């Protein structure tokens, strides 16, 4: 059933809500925790603890 | 407001003759030597009296007072006479008590000797007993008249009792020496056949009578619903007429004291009440913000009782939820105005939840920052601003 046809095929798609809404949500805290940490080094800083 | 204000330190004054109030540590000669919450406090009660005045005498009558004196002073601004004529732009008590004469030919110098000139507020116990042999309502009201804010009732009074024959309203006449008002009832055939019991509006409704005395035919008691006096009223009903008064009533101000009232009631019928009230759009969007805190108060009082999951969490996600995923919160659309009220209302009093161990659960806890992660506004016209400073809170 190879030797002489061939049909072309596809990657796996995620169509899931659940898994989209989750991978949206998660890179959306990433960017802005590493976005806020990188704001917070390059410039004056406080601290709710001592030398934190 | 006021009556808080005036049971905290003396009473509010309007109109004081020249000291007349010596009972709070600054003079109320002047404007600029009153304390910033007594000026604001007067504002507050000159507004509310007014409302009493426009309940003696009839609205239309009080906006004819109204344009009498704006027509006066239109007449006076046009003259040149340096206030042969300026002074009619310039009112005063005697002049607006002689406009509302000259208008609607009663005067309120009785309105006006109780609620302007004697700064005090009247506070009212109400307790009730239903005789079944002589089929009658005795209503037991009496005042606080020794405290030092209040002042003693001696008008007359309305209160409104609901029983199944529908709503009726009784004036009573409070003098100083009374005590017990015997008001008569009316059947109770809307329990022999279901009927619909009606309503303080034309409506009737179908309610479930399972709770209610099997002798008494009324429903709910309210001592003065139209607020026609300065007061505080402490009637002490049955828990399933805090019930009832909460369900089937058509005034927010009676659906918003029995949300107060039914805090001193933990049982599982008033857990019930108040998520069928949760639950239910067209009741108006303060009270259900009310019932949120009250529902969590209840929980928090009913821990080794509770049987599911937390409080509010199930009607949450049953509410402002995706029906395939419980724990993701639906995408911001702000457009219903109180849908949008009660969701930012409703995690900040499910966070008030507590366990046996006096700890809030990590049930909640995980809840609201799931609800914090899961927020997604780029699809809303309006801004998110008010919704994520609530979260925080």
């Amino acid at each position: 059933p190879h030797t002489y046809i061939k049909t072309p095929t596809y990657r796996e798609p995620v169509s899931d809500y659940q898994v989209l809404r989750e991978k949206a949500a998660s890179q959306r805290r990433d960017v802005e925790r590493a976005l806020t940490r990188f704001m917070a080094k390059t410039g004056e800083t406080q601290s709710l603890f001592k030398d934190d | 407001k006021i009556v808080a204000y005036e049971l905290k330190t003396g009473g509010v004054l309007l109109h004081p003759i020249f000291n007349p109030a010596s009972h709070l540590h600054f003079s109320i000669k002047h404007p600029h030597t009153l304390s910033w919450e007594y000026y604001s406090m007067f504002q507050c009660k000159a507004h509310l009296v007014m409302r009493l005045i426009e309940n003696r005498i009839s609205m239309e009558f009080m906006l004819q007072v109204f344009n009498k004196l704006l027509s006066l002073a239109s007449t006076a601004s046009s003259q040149k006479f340096q206030s042969h004529m300026w002074s009619q732009m310039l009112v005063s008590t005697s002049g607006f008590l002689k406009s509302i004469s000259n208008v609607s030919g009663k005067d309120i110098q009785p309105l006006i000797k109780q609620w302007v000139d004697q700064s005090g507020v009247v506070k009212f116990y109400g307790s009730f007993a239903f005789n079944r042999k002589r089929n009658v309502l005795e209503l037991e009201i009496k005042q606080d008249y020794t405290s030092p804010g209040t002042q003693k009732y001696v008008g007359p009074l309305k209160v409104t009792v609901q029983e199944l024959d529908g709503s009726f309203n009784h004036t009573l006449q409070i003098e100083e020496n009374s005590l017990k008002h015997d008001i008569p009832c009316h059947s109770k055939s809307r329990r022999n056949k279901k009927k619909k019991i009606p309503l303080m509006n034309g409506e009737e409704v179908d309610m479930d009578l399972s709770a209610m005395d099997a002798d008494s035919p009324l429903l709910w008691i309210r001592i003065d619903p139209d607020m026609s006096v300065l007061r505080k009223v402490e009637f002490e009903q049955a828990d399933f007429m805090w019930q009832y008064q909460l369900r089937y009533e058509r005034d927010v101000v009676a659906q918003q004291e029995s949300i107060l009232a039914l805090e001193k009631f933990p049982t599982p019928a008033s857990r019930l009440a108040l998520t069928d009230i949760l639950e239910q759009e067209q009741c108006f969007y303060r009270v259900r913000m009310s019932a949120c805190f009250c529902l969590a108060k209840i929980a928090n009082s009913m821990v080794s009782t509770w049987t599911g999951p937390p409080a509010m969490k199930s009607l949450f996600t049953r509410m402002f939820c995706c029906k395939s995923c419980p724990n993701i919160v639906k995408t911001n659309n702000f457009m219903s105005f109180q849908s949008y009220f009660l969701q930012k209302t409703m995690p900040v009093a499910m966070a008030l939840l507590r366990d046996v161990h006096n700890l809030c659960p990590k049930e909640v806890l995980t809840f609201i920052l799931d609800l914090i992660k899961y927020n997604d506004n780029r699809k809303n016209k309006f801004s998110d601003n008010y919704y994520r400073a609530e979260m925080i809170d």
